[PDB]
C-alpha cells in the first residue's frame, strides 16, 4: 500500500544520502 | 490536523498548557541528567537529520503530504520499516525514517498515541547496524 | 531511579538519543503552531508553579521523597488527587498537583508511562475551578 | 495510604499558598 511507497522512498533517499558521502569516511558506507 | 481546530475551549487551552508545562520540565530535565556520551549522541541525530532534511527538501515532504492523504496505523508503518531496515543496512534510511517519524508526531495530536509511535520506532530503528554507525561517527 | 542505571549499552545510549530528538523536536513545534492565549497560559503555570515550588521547597521535597520510598500506581494517584480537588476549590491545590506530577514525570524513565500519566492527571487538574482561575489571571 | 497524605499534602500546601494572596486579587479565593 501507500506504506510500503513511503518505506520504499525513505530508503531511496537514504541510499542516495549514503552515496553522497566521500567513500570511506564511514566505516560501512 | 491544524492546532485550532484541537483548542476549542477554554478547557482545550489550559489543558494544553499543562501538558506542555509537565512535557517540557521533563524533557528539559532530562537533558539536564544525560552523560555527553548520550548528548554527543543528540547532536549527531540533530546534524544528519538536518542534512537530510536539507538536502532532500522535497522528497521528504512529498512522503509528508502522502502520508497526509491516506490513513494507516503505527504498527504497520513500524513493520514496513522493519522491512526496509532488513535488507537496507545503509546510514541514510535510518536517519531519514527517524525525520519521517518526527513529522508524523508533529502532525499527531494525541500526546499518548505519539509517545508510543516514537517508542516503538526508536526500537525499530536502533538496531545493530545504526548502534555501530553512531558510535563510528561520534 | 538513576539515569546511568539505564544507560548501560550502546544501544541504550543511541535510543535514548532518537527519543530525545523526537520529543524534543514535537515540542518545539507543538509551541512555535501555539496560539498566544495558550502561550499565556503557559506563562502563568511557568510563574505559579515557580512560586509554590520556591515558597513551599521542604514541604515539596518530602513528598517527592515520600513517593519514593512508596510504589504506587499512576491510578490511585489521580483518584487520591480527583478526591482532593471535589471538595478544594483553591488555585493553590492546583498548582501544587501540577508541581508534584511534574516532578514524579522527571523521576519516571518510561516515557509511555510518563506521557499517560500526565495526560490523565492533566484531564484530572483542569476541572472548570482551575480553568476560571486561569482565565482570570490571564 | 501514602497516596492519600501525599495529597492531603498537596491540599495543605495549595490552601496555605491561597491565604497568602491578599484576599480580592483572584476571584474565587
Amino acid at each position: 500500500d501507500i506504506i510500503r511507497n513511503i518505506a520504499r522512498h525513505l530508503a531511496q533517499v537514504g541510499d542516495s544520502m549514503d552515496r553522497s558521502i566521500p567513500p570511506g569516511l564511514v566505516n560501512g558506507l | 490536523t491544524n492546532i485550532l481546530d484541537y483548542l476549542s475551549t477554554e478547557r482545550d487551552h489550559v489543558m494544553m498548557a499543562v501538558q506542555y508545562y509537565m512535557s517540557k520540565q521533563r524533557l528539559d530535565d532530562l537533558y539536564r541528567q544525560l552523560p555527553t556520551k548520550t548528548r554527543s549522541y543528540i547532536d549527531i541525530i540533530n546534524m544528519y537529520c538536518d542534512k537530510v532534511n536539507n538536502d532532500y527538501n522535497r522528497d521528504m515532504n512529498i512522503m509528508y503530504d502522502m502520508a497526509s492523504t491516506e490513513s494507516f496505523t503505527v504498527y504497520d508503518i513500524n513493520n514496513e520499516v522493519n522491512t526496509m531496515l532488513l535488507d537496507n543496512k545503509g546510514l541514510g534510511v535510518r536517519l531519514a525514517t527517524i525525520s519521517f517519524i518526527t513529522e508524523l508526531g508533529k502532525r499527531c495530536m494525541n500526546p499518548v498515541e505519539t509517545i508510543k509511535m516514537f517508542t516503538l520506532l526508536s526500537h525499530t530503528i536502533c538496531d545493530d547496524c545504526f548502534i555501530d554507525y553512531i558510535t563510528d561517527i561520534s
